[PDB]
């Protein structure tokens, strides 16, 4: 019967609702999950401080030679006309 | 100051004009006639005047303004009508006496003479402030209340001193800002170049419906606040009206009107009827027109005209968004801006690409439909405007393969394709069931989730049921309907049905000139359920035909469910479609047995 | 009969919902762990890149100085 | 006469013809942005070891 | 009092360019121009002393590029003298132009005294402001039940007449003219032809002779002899001699362009003379604009009790709506009135087709005011069953007459009924609008009460 | 070690500017002018544009300006010659980042820090130095991997219409590639901001951007830059799958659009049409930018190109479609109809084809049935869709028994078949099982496209 349905679904429709809260649990979780990318965002944050504990370490050992590159190509003559114009 | 060298068409060659960058506004001739510079071939400087050139003559000076073409933003604007290049033409009409615009007049977009009671916002002296920061807010009128004064783009600093709260001109300084030791005075108003769209923090993704009130735009076939709209169909199909009644009933804040090569007698069709149709938004009763500007640019005037009149409406639709209202700009017809567009590449000379269209023309409609969409104002305090476009554009030939219809469906997400044989007859809207789409469904199936939960499920049914009447009327016009089986019979009846009765919306009739979405919701609920009740009931063995006849009050009172006022509240019309749903279960019941 | 393929649907719809939920609670989580790792990338390179403009800008220092001496200069 | 400006440019000169139309920056904060410009890959290779992934 | 006339006491000398650089087609060129105009209208002199007018179109430096109306044809470089009179073309409109013919530009060819001007005014013309426009809610009973019932003329409505060579559609425009009235109350006719031939052109004076209207009618005739560029002109003519006698006089006009079909030749083979844009079929892109300048005069002004209908005569070449000059016609005018080949074969007149025909300002200038209450529902169901029998008869003729339902069979009866006895009318017969509807009714009435669905329910009631 | 690399070349700064017009801006006075160098054209409000030099005259040089030339004045502009080609700077850390059309990052993260700056046309590989690809990729989507089978080194396009879900389809083979992980080489040439959203969100969502590169020209962008792009991403690609050894996967998204900002260049130079007035050479430039995809001899790593692309009104006739039929390998043909019939993926597999699946399908390398069962699924749907024609123009009882069958299987085909949810990932097995359980409809007599061995096989 159709009252009979009725009835049936809103008693699946508890199911429904431990569904919802299960979805909402779902949320939570989601919530939990930013939560501990939060805490993972400091862990990440960890790692890339030792990554970029090198980066720092590795520029300042080779600093000084680059910037003698540097400073020797800026200067350096280079007096050469077009090949074209010769 | 550069002479003129060439005046073929509405382009103007000024010779000695060294220094004129690319697009920017020029005063051509003795009548200060607007033009923007096209191409720069040395000294000279093609320029597409914005004006009939008629009586220009060859050494007429050329004044380089040293500015693009550059739209006037701020209170004002609200309720006028514009001519593309952002002429008042209200202001035009009283200063000049005389039915025709002017050659060359110089009104200012914006009335100087208004006194605007402002009010200042969160932003104190000494507070940084930056590009699209809302510094305070003036009056417009009962509907836009506080009009939001944004501070101009581009423009960041320490403010040093802020006008209190009191009635303002808009030549009367509001605010002034310091930047590296250089003060700015800024106004109530300030330009901003057309070409360039306004900045946003970022745009978002649309998620909530533009309701057109339209039955079949509404449902079959939805748009979004922020989403491009096309609505191609031959002369006669319905392009203007749908437009129209979009920026009468539909949800958006602000209305941008725009008239690209559409005949004047719409712009003046607007602005009578508009102030006398009344809004229900703002908790009280406030006239249409009070929410929407017009750019009118009928199509006897200047040909390169159109183009500055897209501009000037997109540029008033972005800056009405940047102040965090839902506007939706509706182009009278991209298709005569490309027209216009063909019109000044033919008399430049350039390669005429396909139909004559130049090669550009889809980038710049690109660009154009792509300056919509929902976003975050630029500025603090956070908001959240939107741009519709509801662009109509009209194929040559009633063809949708003409370039300009390719190239606008290429960039659109929505397509309410009009069929001419729908035009005919008086079946408005004639929007074409089948080659019609709208890609916002599955954004929109949250907003249907929250509200009317049985929306997608309903279009969707409807949607098949015209799909399969349609080849069963294939079927039957081949070889006849002696063939078509019960259900069949039921497809091809209830389709007819849907679309006399729901599909079929009379714009001008007090009933469905505007069907709300509960209306529409409960139309679809009616159709379809009175569909699956013959189903039902068929397949439960009665013979359709015997069925009909018992039921043709039924099929009677389901057609006439579209006169239902929707001025009498959604509880009082709800409550008819139940009552009307609950007979129909009782007669159909009545009839099975 | 009808009682039954009532409270079938409505156990159908509710598996539908918890499954929807979860493909959104499982998508959003990998969105914001991708955003902490392309973050984290985007934080090394920046500093890769303020330790090579860490150079250039000692270098238009040693630049000025070489300037400054006329012998060389 | 009209000399460069003593903050931005360090040294160097800015050659132009006797138009003035087509010029050279040869100023050494323009040949610095050159360098730092054009040899990325040599100081990248010389700060930090060759990429183990770039094989060829 | 009017101070217009201290500005024409003044005299300005012409140069005289026997400097004619060159000549191409329609298009002469000349030289040593001193401070060419865009639009002067230069007044060229043959060789065997024949004037010629023409005006410049495209000026470079020093150079100016004349197109001559009755066409280059004797033009020779060393003796045409080439005067530029300064001023774009200028119409010499007055009061006493009604009653008078002229040829196709302008020149009175009514035997008569060449026009005594009140005012030089540019063909040309302005666009009206759309903040001066007024919307056209006047109906006009143009005694027709196809145009007044189903479609719906206004005031100021541009609505054209689309038909093909052979229709009558000069008989249904002069039978508008010696009919048109405003439904709750005369009209100045302004008929300008292009190309039409010549028992079209004394058709029509015969017409406007016999039923009076030449005693307010200013014909601008272009005839097919008439040179083929000036067809460009004579609807600026006669259009802006209606906008002087509406708006500066106040006085209501009818616009009767005849052969827009042969203006819209014109202008393509203008354009295919010089190296334009070929649009669609090989007319030049700005065919929308040069059409719009000529419909977009009509319509009425705030302030000013004049008001102008044009009644453009369009002449479709194969009967195609989707051919560039109906389809820009109905692009711009304000809807159009579709003579069908079809209906008149089966020998209806007017052979109007009231599915393609429309009308923009029915909507408002038709209601509870302006006529009775039930128009505009019966038009709507009028169109709806006519549709409808359209279709069963091409259902019919696909599949039997017996397949058809009672519905099917109904709607071919009205589909009969309505083509025979409503859209057919005698050449002089005028039906006022009420009349028109009561037929509607009865047409109506063949249906049942349920299959009206386009029907408000209060008007059916009230009017079943 | 690149120890070139540390040279300055100064640069000369023309403000001889003249005949700007449209997208070209043209140099009165150029010395020496090279041939496709990049110039930096500063603006009088100060703002600089990269600019391509398309032609040189013997002091002109006809420059074409990425960003646009609105703002350009002839006076106060100075263009600065960088005499060079167009040099992307490469690095393996350049995956997982967000560019511009040119090149430019977006995601705000600092510039590419290179490891060598590459040429945008890159180099012509040797046609011996190339490798036949050979290598199915099992791409999930039934009506692909069946049907037309893409190779790993297989330039195969989807071509597609406006409006239809070829951004949908893209995406999906892009997440689900693996063979019978795949880094991303992502070119949006001027598609709109909501497609590039839904890429970018796809490709999150799926966990690409770790391994992929964005290269995203919206519709707003300028113009010009949609011809920059694609080489661009190819030679980002190149480098990717060829010196890093990778495996790429370039997804070059309208290149119609890319084709219609050649055509307004093309119009522009005011040079010989060609058709549509696309340029003559549009088949020299599709093919510049298709031939970039493959494998090489000595260096395993692929670009798996599949460049979306977009008929302006369906038709395989244009010119566009046309020339990407000519040079690209295959083609995956989206279908208005079957998109209007609600089938996803509305993949009509009559034009669509492969070449390359005779030799990557079959024979062990899947199945030994692949080859036959991929034939009679087309051979049956062709049947099919011309008795449905002749169903619709005569009587439903004219037709055979076979076409009867053949509407049945049609019907079946593309409801069950071709049908195939987004994220379904159908096995390219449980694919050719699906299609043998459509093929077991017809009594065994019929199939007669099928090896009569795999016939009793498989039946
Ligand atoms: N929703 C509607 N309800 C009633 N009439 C309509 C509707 N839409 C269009 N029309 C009719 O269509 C006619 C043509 O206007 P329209 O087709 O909108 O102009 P356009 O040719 O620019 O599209 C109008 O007279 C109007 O009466
Ligand atoms: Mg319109």
């Amino acid at each position: 019967q159709d009252k009979l349905k009725q009835a049936k679904t809103d008693a699946a429709k508890e199911i429904d609702s431990y569904k919802i809260q299960k979805d909402k649990e779902l949320k939570e979780f989601e919530q939990k999950n930013a939560g501990g990318v939060g805490e993972l965002e400091k862990k990440a944050e960890a790692g890339v401080q030792g990554e970029l504990a090198e980066i720092k370490k590795i520029a300042e050992k080779k600093k000084d030679d680059v910037v003698k590159i540097l400073i020797e190509t800026v200067i350096k003559p280079s007096a050469e006309v077009h090949i074209n114009a010769l | 100051y550069g002479a003129i060298y060439s005046v073929s068409g509405p382009v103007v060659i000024a010779e000695n004009m060294i220094g004129c960058a690319m697009y920017e506004l020029v005063k051509v001739g003795h009548d200060n006639l607007v033009g923007e510079v096209i191409r720069i071939d040395g000294d000279k400087a093609t320029i597409q005047v914005y004006e009939e050139t008629a009586g220009l003559t060859v050494g007429d000076p050329v004044l380089r303004t040293g500015k693009p073409l550059s739209v006037e933003l701020g209170p004002g604007l609200m309720e006028t009508i514009y001519d593309g290049i952002q002429r008042p033409l209200k202001a035009i009409k009283e200063e000049s006496q005389s039915i025709y615009i002017p050659r060359g007049i110089d009104t200012p977009a914006l009335d100087r003479t208004i006194k605007w009671q402002f009010t200042p916002g969160k932003f104190q002296v000494g507070d940084h402030i930056s590009g699209g920061d809302i510094y305070g807010s003036v009056f417009e009128n009962s509907l836009i209340s506080s009009h939001k004064i944004l501070l101009p783009p581009r423009s960041r600093g320490t403010i040093t001193w802020i006008a209190p709260a009191g009635e303002y001109t808009l030549d009367e300084k509001i605010l002034e800002v310091e930047f590296d030791g250089k003060k700015s005075d800024f106004t109530l108003y300030h330009t901003w170049p057309v070409r360039v769209p306004r900045p946003v923090t970022e745009k978002l993704s649309a998620d909530y419906p533009l309701l057109t009130g339209q039955r079949v735009l509404d449902a079959l076939f939805p748009c979004v606040q922020g989403g491009t709209t096309c609505i191609p169909g031959a002369f006669g199909c319905g392009k203007t009206v749908i437009s129209q009644s979009l920026s009468k009933y539909s949800n958006s804040d602000a209305i941008i009107y725009v008239g690209c090569g559409e005949r004047g007698n719409e712009m003046a069709e607007v602005l009578m009827e508009f102030p006398e149709l009344y809004t229900e938004m703002s908790g009280t009763k406030e006239p249409i027109m009070k929410r929407t500007t017009l750019v009118a640019n009928t199509s006897n005037m200047p040909v390169a005209a159109r183009e500055a009149s897209i501009y000037t409406g997109i540029t008033l639709a972005e800056y009405f968004r940047d102040q965090g209202k839902n506007v939706s700009m509706i182009a009278d017809s991209s298709s005569r801006w490309a027209e216009a567009l063909r019109e000044i590449s033919g008399r430049l000379g350039e390669m005429p690409a396909d139909q004559g269209f130049p090669a550009y023309l889809g980038a710049k409609l690109a660009s154009f439909y792509e300056r919509a969409g929902k976003a975050v104002a630029l500025g603090s305090p956070d908001r959240t405007g939107s741009v519709s476009i509801v662009a109509a554009v009209s194929p040559a030939g009633g063809d949708f393969s003409d370039p300009v219809t390719t190239a606008t469906l290429g960039i659109t997400q929505v397509f309410w394709g009009l069929d001419k044989k729908l035009a005919q007859r008086k079946h408005f809207p004639s929007i074409n069931t089948s080659v019609s789409y709208s890609k916002y469904t599955n954004v929109l199936n949250k907003f249907y989730d929250s509200n009317y939960p049985e929306f997608p499920v309903l279009r969707d049914r409807m949607k098949e049921i015209l799909s399969n009447a349609e080849e069963l009327e294939q079927v039957v016009q081949l070889v006849g309907k002696s063939a078509l089986s019960d259900s069949d019979k039921i497809t091809l009846d209830v389709a007819t049905l849907i679309k006399e009765d729901f599909l079929q919306q009379n714009g001008y009739s007090t009933y469905d000139a505007f069907c709300p979405i509960w209306k529409t919701f409960d139309m679809m609920r009616a159709f379809i359920s009175y569909h699956d009740e013959a189903q039902k009931a068929v397949a439960n063995g009665a013979n359709w035909s015997k069925l009909a006849d018992s039921t043709g009050d039924v099929k009677h009172a389901v057609s006439s469910s579209k006169f239902f006022e929707p001025s009498r509240g959604e509880k009082e019309v709800h409550g008819e479609f139940e009552k009307l749903l609950s007979t129909m279960q009782e007669r159909f019941a009545e009839s099975t047995d | 009969i009808e009682k039954t393929n009532i409270v079938r649907n409505e156990t159908n719809n509710i598996d539908g919902n918890f499954k929807s939920k979860l493909k959104k609670a499982m998508l959003s989580q990998q969105i914001t762990k991708s955003t902490i790792a392309n973050k984290m990338r985007l934080k090394v390179l920046s500093a890769r890149e303020q330790s090579l403009d860490g150079i250039f800008e000692e270098t238009k220092e040693k630049l000025s100085g070489i300037a400054n001496n006329r012998d060389e200069y | 006469n009209d000399y460069l400006n003593k903050d931005l440019v360090s040294g160097g000169v800015v050659v132009s013809n006797a138009s003035d139309k087509i010029e050279i920056n040869n100023t050494l904060e323009e040949r610095l942005k050159l360098l730092s410009e054009e040899a990325l890959p040599a100081i990248r290779l010389e700060l930090y070891g060759p990429s183990k992934t770039r094989k060829f | 009092n009017k101070k217009a006339v201290e500005q024409g006491f003044n005299v300005k000398p012409r140069l005289n360019y026997n400097t004619v650089s060159g000549v191409n087609g329609p298009l002469v060129i000349l030289e040593k121009v001193k401070f060419p105009r865009y639009n002067e209208i230069v007044n060229l002199t043959l060789p065997d002393g024949t004037v010629r007018q023409g005006q410049v179109l495209e000026i470079r430096g020093d150079r100016a590029i004349v197109q001559v109306f009755e066409g280059t044809s004797g033009i020779d470089v060393k003796k045409t003298t080439v005067e530029f009179t300064g001023e774009s073309l200028r119409i010499p409109v007055s009061e006493d132009m009604l009653g008078r013919i002229f040829d196709g530009s302008g020149r009175p060819i009514d035997n008569g005294p060449k026009v005594f001007a009140e005012d030089y005014l540019d063909i040309n013309g302005s666009p009206i402001n759309p903040y001066a426009r007024i919307y056209p809610e006047e109906m006009i009973s143009t005694g027709v039940s196809a145009i007044d019932t189903m479609n719906s003329i206004a005031r100021g409505q541009k609505i054209p007449i689309f038909s093909a060579s052979g229709l009558p559609h000069n008989e249904i425009a002069a039978q508008i003219c010696r009919q048109a009235g405003l439904v709750r109350p005369n009209f100045s006719i302004v008929f300008a032809a292009m190309g039409v031939n010549l028992e079209t052109a004394r058709f029509f004076k015969q017409d406007f002779e016999e039923n009076g209207s030449l005693e307010r009618t200013s014909l601008f005739l272009n005839l097919a002899n008439d040179p083929t560029i000036e067809r460009i002109i004579t609807p600026r003519l006669a259009l802006t001699t209606a906008e002087y006698l509406a708006y500066q006089t106040e006085r209501h006009v009818l616009t009767i362009l005849t052969d827009m079909s042969s203006y819209a030749d014109a202008l393509r083979e203008v354009s295919a003379a010089r190296e334009e844009v070929p649009g669609r079929r090989g007319y030049p892109g700005y065919m929308y604009t040069d059409l719009s300048t000529i419909y977009e005069r009509a319509g009425r002004v705030e302030g000013r009790n004049g008001s102008i209908t044009q009644i453009p005569i369009l002449t479709m070449p194969n009967d195609d709506i989707t051919h560039p000059i109906p389809d820009l016609t109905g692009y711009i005018t304000e809807g159009q009135i579709f003579v069908d080949r079809q209906l008149h074969n089966k020998g209806i007149y007017p052979p109007i087709n009231v599915l393609p025909s429309l009308s923009r300002l029915m909507k408002s200038a038709i209601g509870e005011g302006m006529t009775r209450k039930d128009h505009g529902d019966v038009s709507n169901q009028l169109y709806a069953k006519y549709a409808i029998g359209k279709d069963a008869a091409a259902m019919k003729a696909v599949v039997g007459e017996e397949a058809l339902s009672i519905e099917d069979k109904l709607s071919l009866e009205f589909l009969e009924k309505f083509e025979k006895t409503f859209i057919t009318q005698g050449a002089y017969e005028d039906r006022t609008v009420f009349e028109s509807l009561d037929q509607a009714w009865s047409l109506l009435r063949i249906y049942p009460k349920e299959m009206l669905n386009r029907i408000s329910p209060k008007i059916l009631d009230e009017f079943y």
